[PDB]
């Protein structure tokens, strides 16, 4: 569904976002 | 070579030697944010 | 980042069904029935941890609920207000001039 | 003379449920 | 004691005119036990404040279509009754 779809998209784009960040 | 040019480049360089100290200000707030921002993971803004 | 995930959200209102479709799906998705999960001669205990990263997970669903709610409230009344509006037109100095 | 302003206020007005 | 205020659900009419129709609602239930007393006794007030005459809708069920003047139209729920009253003329 596109409902899921978007809110995985915006999760992934935060994790990966936040994983760059999180080089520690 | 002009006196005015002269008087122009010690007026920038009188500017940049009383800055020198807000310089250091920044540079110290710099490291502080540097570190607060690391240490409490707010991740800074993709376009920031 | 809430802001960030409000951003791209925006106001649109497929924007705000889809946030609401998917935040309830995932909200569905944490149905925590066993908690010690253990996989081999080690026991996994991600009972507790889990648990309360569920109740967590609901938790952000429902700070999500309620931001939607806002931005629905906001929408809600931006709607009304231009409906309202136009009523008002219409019961004033109405089409036929 | 009289006009009539038909700005009805229509809504959702459920049952007790 | 049931309160019967008012949410922002739709509304569009008189701040004062609604505040005088729920606390007439409001006190006619609680000074009547009976649904229909309460009601005649709503009415009364309603008639003796903003002229007779005119009827409101305030129970469990509740709904119809109508071009609801402003001024005196609302569609809510007051309490445990459903505040939709409209006076047209």
């Amino acid at each position: 569904s596109e409902e899921e779809e978007g809110q995985s998209l915006w999760s992934s784009i935060l994790s990966e976002v936040s994983t760059r960040a999180r080089s520690k | 070579a002009s006196t005015s040019d002269a008087v122009t480049f010690i007026t920038y360089v009188q500017s940049l030697k009383r800055k020198i100290k807000q310089f250091e200000k920044q540079v110290e707030l710099y490291r502080n944010g540097q570190r607060l921002l690391e240490k409490q993971r707010f991740q800074f803004p993709p376009s920031w | 980042q809430a802001e960030n995930i409000y951003n791209r959200l925006g106001e649109d209102l497929n924007k705000w069904q889809a946030l609401l479709v998917q935040i309830r799906k995932a909200r569905g998705t944490f149905d925590n029935a066993e908690t010690k999960k253990e996989f081999g001669p080690v026991v996994i205990d991600y009972g507790k941890v889990q648990s309360k990263v569920n109740l967590k997970y609901d938790s952000w669903h429902k700070e999500v609920l309620s931001k939607f709610g806002q931005m629905l409230g906001s929408n809600m009344t931006e709607f009304h207000s231009q409906i309202s509006k136009s009523r008002q037109e219409l019961e004033q100095h109405s089409v036929d001039t | 003379p009289r006009e009539i302003v038909t700005y009805t206020k229509e809504t959702q007005t459920p049952v007790m449920a | 004691m049931c309160d019967r205020k008012a949410v922002i659900k739709n509304a569009d009419m008189s701040e004062e005119m609604q505040q005088d129709s729920v606390e007439c609602a409001t006190q006619a239930l609680e000074k009547y036990n009976i649904e229909k007393d309460i009601a005649a006794h709503i009415k009364k007030e309603f008639d003796k404040k903003y002229n007779p005459t005119w009827h409101c809708i305030v129970g469990r069920n509740f709904g119809s279509y109508v071009t609801h003047e402003t001024k005196h139209f609302i569609y809510f729920y007051l309490g445990q009754v459903a505040i939709l009253l409209f006076k047209s003329g």
